[PDB]
């Protein structure tokens, strides 16, 4: 706890009756409080980064279960993530310095700014 | 006896039959100024005669509506007065008679229409 | 006429113990105390709200969010460069340039969806023959700068490999439609 | 005395830029300024195929999305002669009517938030966030569900959508009652709305209102009873028609039209035939993913329908449905090619917002936002 | 340069500039010229990321790439000038700040950018911007520093253009906007030295148009210290006469002898002393700006003027001063 | 004392609603594409709708034709007139079905 | 007539592979534009289509003979107009394969026009391997200056 | 590769060309294969029938998978 | 306004009418947009006349009607504060091209 | 030491990130989605965001919908009268970049042509949560300000 | 159809259709006179101008085609009177009959350029204030001529310079064999 | 000002459907 400075207190006021369904690699604890009441508020995630958290830290294995699109906890879709090309999540580093943010291939901030001139000069 | 036309603005007229007779007599008298061999004059004459007849025969506005099945006598008066306007307008900028050439192209297509589209009922 | 309409609409409610009913329902504001009572019932009822970052709104496997170029289970980008999505795109966001790679099988040298110039209508997901381009349920990719929001040629749309675990699920559940 | 009455509350009436020529507090004329939301829709559609043209329609009226896709689809089936199944018609109405509810839930309580009642807005928007759980579930996008395609409808309902729409319809009479108990009885409401923007029927006809502003005045005219364009000729529902024309009748209609739309939703649910979802004519309806991959002749059509298009034959029709705003009609001239040709979009709010000039004459300046309320003026269509 | 376009705002001009002083009053016009004639601009900012936000527009999707850099730390200046062929230098201060002294902000930086551009062989044109009359033995330590900056940018890097703009007028300037908001001391304008100063202001748009014109020019304008003077050689009092024409106010000047001013600006000159508090940027009374105000050397001599850039400056009446209307 | 006649008891908070989350395929839908009679009988020109239409017959009327038609139209007897779309209003509170649809 | 056309366009699309997305001539295809205009909207063939290896016809004509419908247009063009007589309709039945029986690059010039002759993607420009599509290409009715035939 | 050096600047994750050139060719029985896609004929590419008359493996154009006759 | 231009004479008459209108309206133009100091009335009259003369070779009457209508539109949107002012101040050989582009 | 400066920046940023009232230029549907992001389910009054109806007192400006070439001067005039610690959020494809109407003559190719933008909510009809996450990214942009440390240079 | 018998033959001058909604392609001179008919007439009562659709056929000689839609709330029918007026032909305005025609004709003139006779307040409704050019024509390019607008040193002002953008990619989907 | 004031009196609420309740 010790955060009376966030809405994280609203999540920690949840979890009082909720059951913990799995926890992904990053530490985000995925909770479920069904049966009681208030559909739409019976699946959430405790981000395990009580500060500096934001959305999109929820990996794709769980981002289904947590938006109610599926009923497969990330401990069940982890047997379906492709091993050959599977890639870990990236938290959406939007703005947090260059080389973390994404860059196109001509942005002059991207190492290896490609030239698009279709004609090959002499 | 009519309480009100559901339509807003079309105020209920108590003397519906009388003003209808007046308007249809005015229409029959004013339509004489258009050439006889024009579809407009045949139409005006025919339906004005039918409505003037049914208005003279029946007495109540309700019976006028019931026999002359054209909605409500207030809307009927609106139609008759608008028709008088049109006949007094048609006298001016007289469009009667077909000109010499008169190239009219009946592009009468007949595409089958699916009927789950609106059209009308 | 409005004068007579008023006279009659006030001669409709003109019998004692009806004038009294209307007077005690316009003096002891009674229509309004049924407003306050309902408002109170809702002041005490549970709240339909969602503390967002921790729990998010319900979606569906058909939900159209961040576009992701899928891959075949054995690597090999699924995107053969037919350009059907570049054609079907209403906003013309996708710019595809194709080159026979050295292996010999066609592939897109440039597959750049411009997310800002993109309407998220899912036409690309429908038009693509092999399900190469699909919309990942991400929808959380607000970018500090516009240039990042233009998704590069097959490199950032290739981040769908992370979302494949959810995209493959949504496709396995939607393909029945 | 000229006053540049702009958007009082932004995010509700976005680009409203009236220029009121007032007289103290009495408005003498209201001159709306259009074009602040004039995206090139009636030009951009001439440049794209009949499929690419459909997403513009959900973006024409932003509070009642699928009604315009349904008005466009019925204008590229009027030409195509593309007979759609019974299930496509029933889904198409169950969503045109869910859209009527999604619009009246907004255009009532956004109006009721401009008048001042703050809570009906948020209750109706919880209801709308329940109905967008249906839009978003059946197509994908919560608002712009490019779902009612020309032939039939994009793709079948999920296997749990009618149960959820039922579990919503059971609890939706109560929400309308609350929106009604909170606003209909109030003396602060009636006072703010009775005899406001009264439109005699001759005026609502003259100015081509043709919506909930043509049934306020008492003109019984609903293009679902006049020109039944779907199962509407099978579905039972009563069109509420006002008797005075004041902004309190149009509210009472929009709050009854939100119940008859509930009747139509419950009917479409209780009688939804298990048939094909799109027209069997695979040269107007792209074949399913399963078929185009397995069948070579389906793959060719999936290629020439997602690149070339229909190429609907040469004609010109005005298909008008009863969108929630009013008679939303799309006059679609069609050169033989696969791209439309001057897909003109008659959108109510272009004819209604004309009415603001005479509706809000001699009304007080604070009424000019109530008029804009009951006209359901959404500037995407204007 | 390698220009492939028609006008700008999507064209290319082969000028991937790094306008070192872009997040500044001169910088916003120069960046807009360079990125409206369609050329990349690598605007380097010093602190708050809100500084170059007004420059993310006026350039089309990466034509203006604001970058972070520390003025005293190299290996970051080299990173800002990594992909660049033009390097303009607008880094200058009129007031000493407790952290960066006059030399460490006017001379010891321009020399540093000059050296780290020399090392990064490929900077075709390096423009160096310093005030007019910034010659050694000028009273204002700002002009002595700005003269040493010219001498060190030419030595350490020859064929490097040097604009010499005189006090530049325009919106958000440091010459007229302090006088207004001091006319808001009830029309009280304290023209110092009695308005005997003779200085030639110039519409900042035209200083920018000259800074870009030495880029679009040929091999010439290299190592040639221009003097972007402007028209209508004015006097401080006379220039103030034109402000009161725009801002509707009645001329109510006063004269201040130079000792009185230098005593009134004796505070805010303990900048190096008052360590635990930064002073609020002396706007009108600046002991160094006053030392410059004393001698009217701010006049264009026979050195290169706008005429040697096919360019003629705008006047100082009408639009090029119509930013004062916002004070009426 | 309010809008609660044992009917608001249908309350908005559902708590058991979308019990089967959408992407969970408990039942695999089928969504028929084509009618069974049109699977192994793919003759199209009979089923065609785009192109299976009568061609546009645009024939010109000259003055002779229209004066002939005007003389042929002897009289506008009833049933040569467009029928009115008759619609009257009628007050009804909840009688359709009893308020239950 | 229409039933005969639909019949034949079903046979052509019967053993034809679903290569339209990966076919270089996907947009500019006689088979696609005749199926989408005169051929039936559906195909009843649900069996094992025949497939054909890709012959090496040089660094100009990329060959995918599985797509080729064996209409014989190219084997006539090389015999008559190009006049080199290298292409052939080897075999009979569905096993018909168009191309040189021995690996033989089409040494004839004027034999790159077989791609425009070809009503199907099968024979396509290998230089224009996949680089573009029939709809992206903005066309100008220019002339040529390589040889003086203009 | 060089084509893959135009869109991928990572150069640390294996290039898709190698990811498909390192999967072994699939033995089969007849002279024609299906390669409907991954496994599910509705989640793979349009079915592409490949000929295995040649001795070398015949790649599937859409998926890169390789098939050999296995006589 | 109905196109009474059944001849170039009526069209020219209403051209002079529009010219008199614009000239007699120049006061408000100079006032609302503050050009009474940058531009002289002679110069604004010069510009209006150079406009009406730049398009003087129009042997078509209806085209002149439409030109006068566009001009009245421009004026009415300049008189009122519909358009801004920084354009009104702006509204008021081969080798040197070759060196710049190829077009 | 510098720690006091670090904490005073943390405090200023906590203020400007807790109460960030945007002038919601709600043009078009993304204003209807923004109204859903202001509605009961995704509260914006929870995160402090109070939709101001006037540009005068507002920390942000969530331009949504198609910025028309005619509503460009009005948007610029509104942006010029926000108090300096202001930010702009582009919501929807039409507002952030050219969008469905990139090639429309009357539509500016993204508000990035009129106002300088700080967070572009992506997705043409962004999910109400997506606009909410865009605002939770604007909150990050505040938490990376440290204006006091820069005032001390 | 009853409407064609009564209507003066000269008024339905050029054309007449009989499906997809019936139309009376009339002449521009007899238009408002034809719109006076079909309204204020007992057996043809439209009263409701639904729409005024400018349509531009560049290959015609009378380029535009001002398609007046008309609903008849009384008889439940819809008639589409049309016209044909090129770029410099002022066409009669029917704002006097159906006052809804005001804004529709402002839009027809704005988009196309078909000025309307005796139409009070005929002023560009949709396009920008200083807009020159008529968008919904055919020869008007999609991206517009000078219609980019960006901020600049002319502060608080968005200029209107010549336009430059990612080139709109026109796809030639149209296939032979129609 | 002689402008017509909004008189908040009217006829009592009576839901007015169309005549097609039972048999069209
Ligand atoms: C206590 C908490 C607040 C209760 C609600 C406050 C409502 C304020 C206005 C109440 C009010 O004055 O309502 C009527 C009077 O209420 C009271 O007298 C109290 C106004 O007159 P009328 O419309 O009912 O009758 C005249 C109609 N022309
Ligand atoms: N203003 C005038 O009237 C005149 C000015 N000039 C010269 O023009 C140039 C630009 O003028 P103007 O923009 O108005 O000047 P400013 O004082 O407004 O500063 C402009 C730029 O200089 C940068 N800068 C200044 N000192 C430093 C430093 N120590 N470290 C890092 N960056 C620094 C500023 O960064 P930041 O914004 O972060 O502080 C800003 O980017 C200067 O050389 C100036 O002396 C010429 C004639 C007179
Ligand atoms: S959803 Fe796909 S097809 Fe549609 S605009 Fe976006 S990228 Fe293009
Ligand atoms: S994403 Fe789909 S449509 Fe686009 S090139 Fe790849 S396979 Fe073709
Ligand atoms: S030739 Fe190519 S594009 Fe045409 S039908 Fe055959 S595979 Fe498809
Ligand atoms: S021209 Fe093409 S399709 Fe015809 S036989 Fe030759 S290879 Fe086959
Ligand atoms: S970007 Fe899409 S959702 Fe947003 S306003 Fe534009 S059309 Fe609507
Ligand atoms: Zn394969």
């Amino acid at each position: 706890r010790c955060l009376p400075d966030g809405n994280l207190l609203q999540t920690k006021i949840h979890n009082i009756g909720a059951t913990l369904v799995g926890v992904d690699k990053f530490g985000n604890k995925y909770y479920q409080k069904l049966g009681d009441t208030q559909y739409g508020r019976h699946r959430w995630v405790e981000y395990a980064s009580k500060d500096r958290y934001n959305a999109s830290q929820v990996p794709a294995e769980w981002h289904g279960w947590l938006h109610f699109i599926t009923d497969h906890t990330g401990d069940e879709l982890l047997s379906l993530k492709p091993k050959r090309y599977g890639l870990e999540h990236k938290e959406n580093f939007s703005g947090e310095g260059d080389a973390y943010i994404y860059h196109s291939k001509g942005h002059t901030l991207n190492p290896g700014q490609k030239n698009w001139t279709r004609y090959q000069s002499w | 006896v009519k309480q009100t036309t559901g339509i807003v603005g079309l105020d209920v007229v108590p003397n519906a039959r009388a003003v209808l007779i007046d308007l249809y007599s005015k229409t029959l008298k004013e339509i004489q100024a258009v050439p006889e061999d024009e579809g407009y004059r045949k139409a005006v004459e025919s339906f004005t005669r039918q409505r003037l007849n049914v208005c003279k025969e029946e007495e109540d506005w309700e019976m006028i509506e019931k026999r002359l099945g054209c909605g409500q006598v207030e809307e009927l008066i609106e139609e008759a007065r608008d028709e008088l306007t049109l006949i007094g307008k048609m006298i001016e900028w007289d469009p009667w008679g077909v000109p010499d050439d008169y190239e009219c192209e009946v592009i009468e297509n007949d595409a089958p229409i699916p009927k789950h589209v609106p059209q009308h009922r | 006429d409005d004068e007579e309409a008023e006279q009659l609409a006030k001669e409709i409610s003109k019998d004692w113990s009806t004038v009294f009913e209307r007077s005690m329902n316009t003096l002891f504001l009674t229509e309004m105390v049924r407003g306050l009572s309902l408002t109170l019932k809702y002041f005490f009822d549970p709240k339909v709200t969602i503390n967002y970052p921790f729990e998010k709104g319900p979606l569906s496997p058909r939900f159209r969010g961040e576009h992701a170029l899928r891959r075949y289970p054995t690597g090999e980008e699924r995107c053969i460069a037919c350009k059907l999505c570049e054609a079907v795109c209403p906003a013309q966001a996708i710019t595809i340039e194709a080159e026979e790679r050295e292996d010999g099988s066609r592939r897109t040298t440039r597959y750049d969806i411009d997310m800002t110039k993109c309407i998220y209508c899912g036409f690309c997901q429908e038009a693509c023959p092999v399900d190469a381009i699909v919309e990942g349920p991400n929808f959380e990719f607000a970018t500090e700068t516009h240039e990042e929001l233009l998704y590069d040629k097959e490199k950032l749309l290739e981040n769908g490999d992370r979302w494949e675990t959810e995209i493959a699920e949504n496709l396995r559940s939607e393909s029945l439609y | 005395f000229t006053l540049n009455f702009g958007p009082q509350h932004p995010a509700a009436h976005g680009v409203l830029r009236l220029v009121l020529e007032m007289n103290g507090e009495v408005v003498e004329r209201a001159e709306p300024h259009i074009g602040l939301l004039h995206r090139g829709t009636e030009k951009l559609i001439e440049y794209k195929t009949y499929l690419q043209a459909l997403p513009y329609f959900d973006r024409s009226d932003y509070v009642s999305m699928m009604a315009q896709e349904h008005a466009y689809s019925l204008a590229v089936e009027k030409l195509l002669n593309c007979e759609v199944p019974l299930r496509a018609q029933y889904i198409r109405v169950l969503f045109c009517e869910i859209t009527r509810i999604l619009n009246h839930l907004l255009a009532l309580t956004t109006h009721a938030m401009d008048v001042g009642a703050l809570t009906p807005f948020l209750w109706a928007f919880e209801e709308r966030e329940k109905l967008l759980e249906f839009y978003e579930r059946v197509s994908g996008a919560r608002m712009h569900a490019s779902f009612i395609r020309p032939g039939g409808v994009a793709q079948d309902l999920p296997l749990g959508l009618c149960r959820d729409i039922d579990s919503f319809t059971q609890q939706f009479a109560s929400r309308i009652d609350e929106l009604e108990e909170m606003l209909t009885g109030n003396r602060i409401w009636k006072q703010r709305l009775v005899d406001i923007g009264t439109v005699t029927a001759q005026q609502a006809k003259d100015w081509g209102f043709s919506g909930v502003m043509l049934r306020g005045p008492g003109v019984c005219w609903d293009l679902r009873r006049a020109a039944p364009y779907d199962v509407y000729d099978q579905l039972d529902f009563d069109v509420p028609v006002g008797t005075r024309g004041d902004c309190y009748d149009r509210y009472c209609i929009r709050i009854e039209e939100m119940r008859q739309s509930l009747r139509i939703i419950v009917q479409c649910l209780n009688q939804m035939p298990s048939g094909m979802i799109k027209a069997d004519d695979r040269k107007l309806c792209p074949p399913s993913r399963c078929r185009m991959k397995l069948s070579m002749e389906s793959s060719i059509h999936h290629f020439e329908l997602y690149t070339e298009g229909f190429s609907v034959p040469a004609s010109s029709t005005y298909t008008a449905v009863e969108a929630p705003k009013g008679e939303f009609g799309v006059f679609l001239v069609s050169n033989g090619s696969n791209r439309p040709y001057r897909c003109k979009i008659r959108a109510p709010g272009f004819a209604h917002l004309q009415g603001l000039d005479f509706m809000s004459k001699h009304h007080m300046l604070a009424d000019v936002v109530t008029i804009i309320g009951t006209q359901d003026i959404v500037f995407g269509e204007v | 340069l390698a220009r492939k376009g028609t006008g700008g705002r999507s064209s290319v001009s082969g000028i991937v500039a790094t306008v070192f002083g872009a997040t500044g009053f001169l910088g916003r016009y120069l960046v807009q010229q360079l990125a409206k004639m369609g050329s990349q601009v690598l605007v380097p900012f010093r602190g708050s990321e809100d500084s170059p936000r007004h420059l993310k527009l006026m350039g089309d999707l990466g034509q203006v790439v604001p970058m972070k850099f520390d003025p005293r730390d190299e290996d970051s200046i080299k990173a800002v000038m990594a992909k660049a062929n033009v390097v303009i230098n607008l880094i200058g201060r009129e007031y000493e700040t407790r952290n960066f002294s006059f030399e460490d902000a006017n001379h010891h930086i321009a020399e540093k950018l000059a050296l780290v551009a020399k090392e990064h062989g490929g900077i075709m044109r390096y423009i160096q911007v310093s005030c007019l009359g910034a010659s050694v033995s000028s009273p204002s330590r700002m002009l002595r520093a700005k003269a040493a900056a010219e001498e060190a940018v030419l030595n350490a890097l020859p064929e490097a253009t040097i604009m010499r703009p005189a006090t530049m007028i325009g919106t958000e300037d440091r010459i007229l906007n302090p006088w207004s908001m001091f006319v808001k001391k009830y029309g009280f304008l304290p023209l110092i030295g009695g308005g005997t100063t003779k200085f030639q202001p110039v519409y900042v748009v035209d200083v920018a148009a000259a800074i870009v014109a030495a880029l679009k020019d040929d091999g010439s304008s290299m190592g040639k210290t221009y003097e972007l003077g402007g028209p209508d050689v004015f006097t401080t009092h006379e220039l103030a006469e034109i402000m009161y024409d725009m801002i509707r106010e009645w001329p109510r000047y006063v004269k201040l002898p130079f000792p009185i001013a230098k005593a009134m600006a004796a505070p805010r000159d303990f900048m190096v002393n008052k360590v635990p508090f930064p002073l609020p940027s002396p706007q009108i009374f600046n002991l160094d700006q006053i030392n410059a105000l004393t001698t009217d050397t701010l006049v264009s001599d026979n050195a290169l003027k706008f005429q040697d850039l096919d360019l003629v400056p705008h006047k100082l009446k009408g639009y090029p001063v119509e930013f004062l209307i916002q004070y009426r | 004392p309010c809008a609660h006649p044992e009917y608001l008891e249908a309350v908005p908070k559902a708590t058991e609603y979308r019990l089967r989350c959408p992407a969970t395929i408990d039942e695999e839908a089928i969504v028929p594409s084509s009618d069974p009679e049109t699977v192994y009988n793919i003759v199209y020109h009979g089923r065609d709708q785009r192109r299976n239409r009568p061609p546009i017959r645009r024939y010109v009327l000259t003055k002779d034709n229209v004066v002939q038609m005007m003389n042929e139209k002897k009289s506008f007897d009833v049933s040569d007139f467009p029928k009115v779309y008759l619609t009257t209003v009628e007050e009804d509170l909840d009688t359709r079905g009893g308020g239950y649809e | 007539a229409k039933k005969a056309r639909e019949g034949v366009m079903e046979f052509l699309l019967m053993n034809h592979p679903l290569d339209c997305p990966i076919c270089d001539q996907g947009g500019e295809c006689d088979l696609q534009d005749q199926s989408m205009a005169f051929g039936s909207d559906r195909g009843r063939f649900t069996e094992m289509k025949r497939s054909v290896v890709d012959k090496n016809l040089g660094p100009l004509v990329k060959t995918v003979m599985t797509r080729c419908i064996q209409c014989t247009r190219c084997v006539r063009f090389a015999s008559e107009v190009a006049g080199v007589q290298d292409l052939g309709i080897l075999g009979r039945g569905s096993g018909e394969e168009i191309g040189t029986y021995v690996e033989k690059l089409m040494t004839s010039e004027l034999s790159g026009n077989v791609i425009d002759i070809c009503p199907v993607g099968a024979l396509t420009s290998k230089p224009f391997a996949f680089k573009a599509r029939n709809w992206e290409l903005k066309a100008t009715e220019t002339i040529d200056v390589s040889d003086a035939v203009g | 590769g060089n084509h893959t050096a135009k869109w991928m600047q990572d150069r640390s994750k294996k290039s898709p060309m190698e990811l498909i050139s390192e999967v072994p060719p699939i033995k089969v029985d007849g002279r024609i294969v299906a390669c409907e896609g991954d496994t599910n004929p509705a989640l793979g590419h349009p079915i592409e029938f490949i000929c295995l008359d040649l001795n070398e493996p015949a790649i599937c154009k859409y998926c890169g998978l390789r098939y050999v006759q296995d006589h | 306004v109905p196109p009474n231009s059944a001849n170039l004479t009526e069209a020219r008459r209403r051209v002079f009418d529009f010219f008199r209108a614009a000239c007699r309206s120049i006061p408000t133009i100079m006032d609302i947009y503050n050009l009474q100091d940058v531009v002289a009335p002679s110069q604004l009259r010069y510009a209006i006349s150079a406009q009406i003369r730049n398009n003087a070779h129009i042997t078509d009457p209806k085209v002149i009607d439409l030109l006068i209508f566009k001009g009245m539109e421009e004026l009415t949107d300049i008189v009122d504060h519909a358009k801004q002012r920084h354009h009104i101040i702006g509204q008021y050989d081969f080798l040197k091209n070759f060196y710049t582009s190829n077009y | 030491a510098e720690f006091v400066i670090s904490k005073v920046d943390d405090l200023m940023n906590w203020a400007r990130t807790g109460s960030i009232w945007p002038m919601t230029f709600g043009l078009a549907c993304c204003a209807v989605e923004m109204m859903h992001t202001g509605a009961a389910r995704y509260d914006l009054d929870r995160f402090g965001i109070i939709f101001r109806p006037s540009p005068r007192q507002s920390d942000c400006m969530i331009v949504a919908g198609t910025l028309t070439n005619k509503m460009a001067p009005a948007l610029r005039k509104v942006y010029d009268q926000m108090p300096e610690p202001r930010w702009v959020i582009s919501m929807g494809s039409c507002a952030n970049g050219g969008g469905y109407y990139h090639y429309s003559y009357s539509v500016v190719r993204g508000c990035d042509r009129i106002v300088p933008v700080d967070i572009y909510v992506p997705g043409c009809p962004p999910t109400a949560e997506a606009l909410l996450y865009g605002l939770l990214q604007l909150q990050k942009k505040i938490n990376r300000r440290k204006d006091f440390l820069h005032w001390w240079n | 159809k009853y409407s064609w018998e009564t209507l003066p033959k000269k008024w339905v001058k050029k054309m007449e259709r009989s499906e997809h909604g019936n139309r009376f392609d009339t002449n521009t001179d007899y238009l408002f006179q034809l719109l006076c008919f079909l309204k204020l007439h007992t057996y043809t009562r439209v009263q409701v101008l639904i729409d005024i659709c400018g349509v531009d056929y560049p290959s015609r000689k009378r380029r535009f085609e001002v398609v007046y839609n008309l609903l008849s709330t009384r008889y439940n029918s819809r008639i589409r009177v049309q016209t044909s007026a090129d770029e410099v032909t002022r066409i009669s305005s029917v704002v006097s009959l159906f006052p809804s025609a005001g804004w529709w004709e402002r839009e027809v003139w704005d988009m196309f350029g078909v000025s309307f006779i005796n139409h009070p307040d005929l002023r560009r409704i949709l396009t920008d204030y200083g807009f020159e050019g008529h968008p919904l024509r055919k020869d008007f390019p999609l991206s517009g001529y000078v219609q980019v607008r960006y901020d600049d040193p002319e502060k608080r002002v968005v200029s209107e310079p010549i336009e430059m953008t990612q080139e709109f990619r026109y796809f030639d989907f149209a296939s032979p064999w129609e | 000002a002689a402008a017509a004031a909004a008189a908040a009196a009217a006829a009592a609420a009576a839901a007015a459907a169309a005549a097609a309740a039972a048999a069209a």
